[PDB]
């Protein structure tokens, strides 16, 4: 069972010349964590999820959505202080 | 101009390699930053402008080792 | 091993931004390199076990001038 409350934070770097992204994202295959990073809230990014490119949209509370291939998911959560 | 910064994330295979990958990526025109990120510290996050991600992947594959494009996005500057 | 380091270098760069960035990014211990300031005339280097003396002497050997503005635990 995926529980973001138990996931360690991603290894990230905030570029100092652009705004700090408000979300962490975590990518799972069959509920096994594959990797993690940062992304903006109320935004979008194109990400390789297993074999496919996926257009991933974020809402204002770092809820992510997209057409993930079977077995895969990307989940978001607000970073501390955001 | 109002043009947004690019964010590109590349996975690089590892050897005696991440250092050559970082150097090649950092030397590319319009690069603002390169960072080793990811659960396994095997991904390079690049921020900049006017970077051709396809040409960058080809350059890496040619001069360093295997590499996979994982993310192309824009910086939210609004 | 090492405490996390943040190093900020002012570089001349006049032909050389790409060269400085490549040299710094190739340096052992380096996790990130970023151009900072509005004119992108400073390099922020973060990582572990970076030798800032060799880094500065190597930048001066290959890009002419380089000054340390900051060295701190990050
Ligand atoms: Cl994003």
């Amino acid at each position: 069972a995926i529980d973001l409350s138990r996931e360690r934070d991603p290894n990230f770097f905030d570029n100092p010349g652009i705004p700090v992204p408000e979300c962490f994202w975590f990518m799972f295959k069959n509920n096994v964590r594959q990797d993690a990073g940062t992304c903006y809230s109320s935004w979008k990014m194109d990400m390789k999820v297993g074999p496919n490119w996926v257009h991933i949209k974020s809402d204002d509370n770092c809820n992510l959505s997209g057409d993930f291939p079977p077995g895969w998911i990307v989940l978001g959560k607000k970073r501390p202080g955001f | 101009g109002p043009g947004l910064k690019q964010k590109i994330v590349i996975k690089v295979a590892m050897e005696g390699c991440r250092s050559k990958a970082m150097a090649l990526v950092a030397s590319t025109g319009g690069v603002d930053s390169v960072a080793l990120v990811g659960d396994l510290r095997d991904k390079i996050e690049v921020v900049g402008y006017g970077i051709d991600p396809i040409k960058l992947i080809s350059a890496l594959r040619k001069k360093v080792g295997d590499a996979e494009l994982l993310q192309v996005s824009q910086a939210k500057e609004d």
